[PDB]
């Protein structure tokens, strides 16, 4: 009935890779403050072809070895785009402090999901610097996670409010990254992006790759 | 898959000037090339990452710099903790992996000093074992590059003698060479007369040293 | 204290296997890559193996894809790499070294080495060289020696300067040979007598012998 123990076999085969490519090779992204986020559902998430490209920079990912994801399937996988001060690359983390860490982005803490990031400057920036990309610097409080905010409404360093027209004091938020061409490493513009794999109690998820074998025939009785 | 392409194939230098290396890549790699200096026997240790970064444990006397494909590395001030072999690696994805270079090896200038060759005949001693060596010895010479041929009845042999090279010696910033030829004994009766050329940009015309005896 | 020491460096026969460790100290073990880099005798550098900081996944060059093992077991705060199916090209200077990024994926760059352990393959047998005879110069050729290292001297190192000794090579016999030289001025010639004194500790052959004419 039984035989020897080698005849076991896996791969009820599928196939249809999705659109990572279309996040990560954006012709251009938005600015932190109105950082880009999207859904991705419905697809086999392929991450050996994310590792493995060496054309990466900075790129970590906490709560799971990556490697052991690939088998782990979550849902609602829902990724971010936006570009930061070559620097801060690090402080876009959980649980960290600094500039973005409250007035431009918070990152959830126990925040299990990945950061991936990198060096562009071969696009983004132009003899003079590409002046499409604006960041925040005031703010009542810190943020909360994953919420934006968008607004021509000002801080009042003072006790007179500004209403509406820039002064010596209004301190107008967004104010703009000036990149060069030659300026140094830590003032590159760093190209960055973040994933988040957030299972909301949702039933129906959707899962991953597990790459493959080879069958062999005339073995009967096990699976 | 990047197979690095580094420029010029060595350096020679005096200390105190600019030492200016290229390494460019066979691809696109944005900001991703770092530079690796090789002392003799030593440890290999990082200088640069990310091709301009200047890594902890380095002097600010080095700089680097370049994206894309080309890469270059900067040196002001030569010092002998400098004269050493250099590389250039950067990494791949197809299939996945790493890339070094080739390496440039430095070499210092000093007044340029041609060889004193010498011939050593081969001894009883190693015929008492029944194998017949030879070696043609090359001392004090600069460039690298020198060139030893045997004649034996006029006979050029190839591929049968092994010759090595030391490193530059400190003190008069010179090399030795020296060749072995290993031949069955039935090759070392055969003839009598046995010499060795050389041929260097140190020397106007080729230099026999020669004996005559078997 | 901020090393790491190599170790496991030895010689063994084609097809059979090997498993050399790397000790690490002064750091986090388990926040950095760790690699293997090779380096072949007279030739330059080749990146062999890589392990995450946490081991999850690992990656091999082609030369030994599907024959070597790169592991790390934090416990003894010790990286691994096994060998197998070892063939004569595998000779090398194995220099374990650290990732530079703490807590990074990437993996690109070696900041740290090793001091690196000599591995070497071959069928011959541990064998003592055979030193052997030949301004003026003269010396004593070093013959047919298996494996590494052997330390020449004149007189018992009493004196070194304008001498030379020159690198290991391999023939096809299985084993090594070099030589050493001096010069000497002309008239030193019948003077003063010349012994070579060389050692070969593995096989502790402590062999000296005079040069005459
Ligand atoms: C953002 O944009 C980036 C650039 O646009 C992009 O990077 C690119 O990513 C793709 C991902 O698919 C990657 O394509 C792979 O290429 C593998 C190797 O082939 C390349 O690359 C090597 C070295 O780089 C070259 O030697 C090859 O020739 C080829 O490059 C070019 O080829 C063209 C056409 O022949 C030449 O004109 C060019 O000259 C040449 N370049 C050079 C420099 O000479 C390839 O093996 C991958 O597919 C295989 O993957 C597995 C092995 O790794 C196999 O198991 C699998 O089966 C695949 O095999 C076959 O692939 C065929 C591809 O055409 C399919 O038709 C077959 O169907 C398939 N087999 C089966 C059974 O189905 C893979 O295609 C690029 O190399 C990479 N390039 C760069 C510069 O980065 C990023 O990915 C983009 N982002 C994101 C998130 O994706
Ligand atoms: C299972 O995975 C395979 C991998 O691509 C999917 O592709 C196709 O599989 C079919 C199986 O019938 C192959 O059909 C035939 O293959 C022979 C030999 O290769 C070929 O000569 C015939 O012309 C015919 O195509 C098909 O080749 C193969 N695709 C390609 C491009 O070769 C398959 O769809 C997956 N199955 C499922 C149920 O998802």
């Amino acid at each position: 009935r039984v035989q020897p123990t080698e005849s076991i076999v896996r791969f009820p085969n599928i196939t249809n890779l999705c659109p990572f490519g279309e996040v990560f090779n954006a012709t251009r992204f938005a600015s932190v403050y109105a950082w880009n986020r999207k859904r991705i559902s419905n697809c086999v998430a392929d991450y050996s072809v994310l590792y493995n490209s060496a054309s990466f920079s900075t790129f970590k990912c906490y709560g799971v070895s990556p490697t052991k994801l690939n088998d782990l399937c979550f849902t609602n996988v829902y990724a971010d785009s936006f570009v930061i001060r070559g620097d801060e690359v690090r402080q876009i983390a959980p649980g960290q402090t600094g500039k973005i860490a409250d007035y431009n982005y918070k990152l959830p803490d126990d925040f299990t999901g990945c950061v991936i990031a990198w060096n562009s400057n071969n696009l983004d920036s132009k003899v003079g610097g590409n002046y499409n990309y604006l960041y925040r610097l005031f703010r009542k409080s810190n943020l909360k996670p994953f919420e934006r905010d968008i607004s021509t409404e000002i801080y009042q360093a003072g006790s007179t409010p500004c209403n509406g027209v820039e002064g010596f004091n209004c301190y107008f938020p967004l104010q703009s990254y000036g990149f060069q061409p030659t300026n140094g490493v830590g003032y590159q513009p760093y190209r960055v992006v973040v994933l988040s794999f957030e299972l909301l109690h949702a039933p129906a998820t959707v899962c991953g790759p597990k790459k493959s074998t080879n069958l062999v025939k005339n073995k009967c009785v096990n699976f | 898959e990047i197979v690095l392409t580094q420029s010029p194939a060595t350096l020679s230098l005096s200390p105190g000037e600019r030492a200016t290396l290229s390494c460019r890549a066979s691809q696109s790699v944005s900001t991703y090339l770092a530079w690796y200096q090789q002392k003799f026997g030593q440890a290999p240790r990082l200088l640069i990452y990310d091709a301009s970064n200047r890594a902890t444990g380095i002097p600010a006397r080095f700089s680097g710099s370049g994206s894309g494909t080309d890469f270059t590395l900067t040196i002001s001030s030569l010092e002998p903790e400098d004269f050493a072999v250099y590389y250039c690696q950067c990494r791949s994805n197809w299939p996945p992996g790493i890339t070094f270079g080739q390496g440039t090896r430095l070499e210092i200038k000093r007044t340029v000093a041609a060889p004193s060759v010498f011939i050593f005949p081969p001894s009883d001693e190693q015929l008492k074992s029944g194998t017949a060596s030879v070696v043609c010895l090359l001392n004090n010479f600069y460039p690298r590059e020198a060139k030893v041929q045997w004649k034996v009845d006029n006979a050029l042999q190839s591929g049968n003698s092994q010759e090595s090279v030391t490193e530059q010696d400190s003190k008069d910033s010179t090399y030795s060479l020296s060749s072995t030829l290993t031949l069955s004994k039935a090759d070392y009766e055969k003839h009598k007369v046995y010499a060795c050329e050389v041929t260097h940009q140190g020397l106007s015309s080729p230099v026999t040293k020669s004996f005559n005896r078997g | 204290q901020v090393q790491l020491v190599e170790s496991g460096g030895g010689v063994v026969q084609p097809g059979r296997s090997l498993r050399l460790s790397c000790a690490a100290s002064g750091f986090t073990f388990s926040s950095y890559g760790m690699h293997w880099v090779r380096q072949a005798p007279g030739k330059g550098l080749e990146w062999v193996a890589v392990i995450w900081y946490d081991g999850t996944n690992t990656y091999y060059a082609d030369s030994v894809k599907g024959r070597f093992t790169i592991s790390r077991d934090n416990s003894k705060n010790t990286l691994y790499l096994q060998m197998n199916s070892l063939r004569a090209e595998d000779t090398a200077v194995y220099y374990c070294a650290r990732d530079l990024a703490y807590r990074d994926y990437v993996w690109r760059y070696f900041d740290l080495w090793g001091r690196g352990t000599l591995v070497t393959v071959s069928g011959a047998s541990t064998k003592g060289p055979s030193v052997f005879p030949l301004t003026a110069a003269l010396g004593c050729l070093v013959k047919d020696y298996f494996p590494e290292p052997v330390t020449v001297s004149w007189n018992s190192g009493a004196l070194t300067s304008g001498v030379h000794t020159f690198p290991a090579v391999l023939q096809s016999s299985g084993l090594y040979s070099l030589s050493s030289v001096v010069t000497v001025p002309s008239s030193s010639l019948g003077t003063q007598t010349y012994i070579c004194n060389v050692n070969h500790k593995p096989s502790n052959t402590k062999v000296d012998k005079r040069v005459e004419p």
